[PDB]
């Protein structure tokens, strides 16, 4: 009971910078998705 | 003429064609009166 939690204490911090800077990089390509075709979804509906 | 344009996109962006599609598919299933004319604009007052 020991070994699961023991790790995850020591490996969450780490692991939370490792989901934020490469976040910070995905939601960047997230408008750019959109901005990939945005215009084409709102063709006919404009 | 979309078609060709989406084989230049790929597979991601497939989502936003979906009114083309529908525009598609279905066609696959598938008295004149002048409007704004403008003289309503016009006005008449005789208390002038």
């Amino acid at each position: 009971f020991a070994i699961m939690i023991l790790v995850n204490v020591f490996l969450r911090p780490s692991l939370m910078i490792i989901g934020y800077i490469a976040a910070i990089a995905l939601s960047y390509v997230g408008v750019w998705i959109l901005n990939a075709g945005f215009d084409h979804a709102i063709s006919y509906i404009q | 003429d979309f078609i060709a344009e989406a084989n230049a996109k790929g597979w991601i962006m497939a989502g936003s064609y979906f009114f083309d599609l529908v525009k598609l598919n279905g066609s696959a299933t598938e008295d004149q009166f002048d409007t704004g004319t403008g003289l309503d604009k016009s006005s008449f007052d005789p208390t002038q």
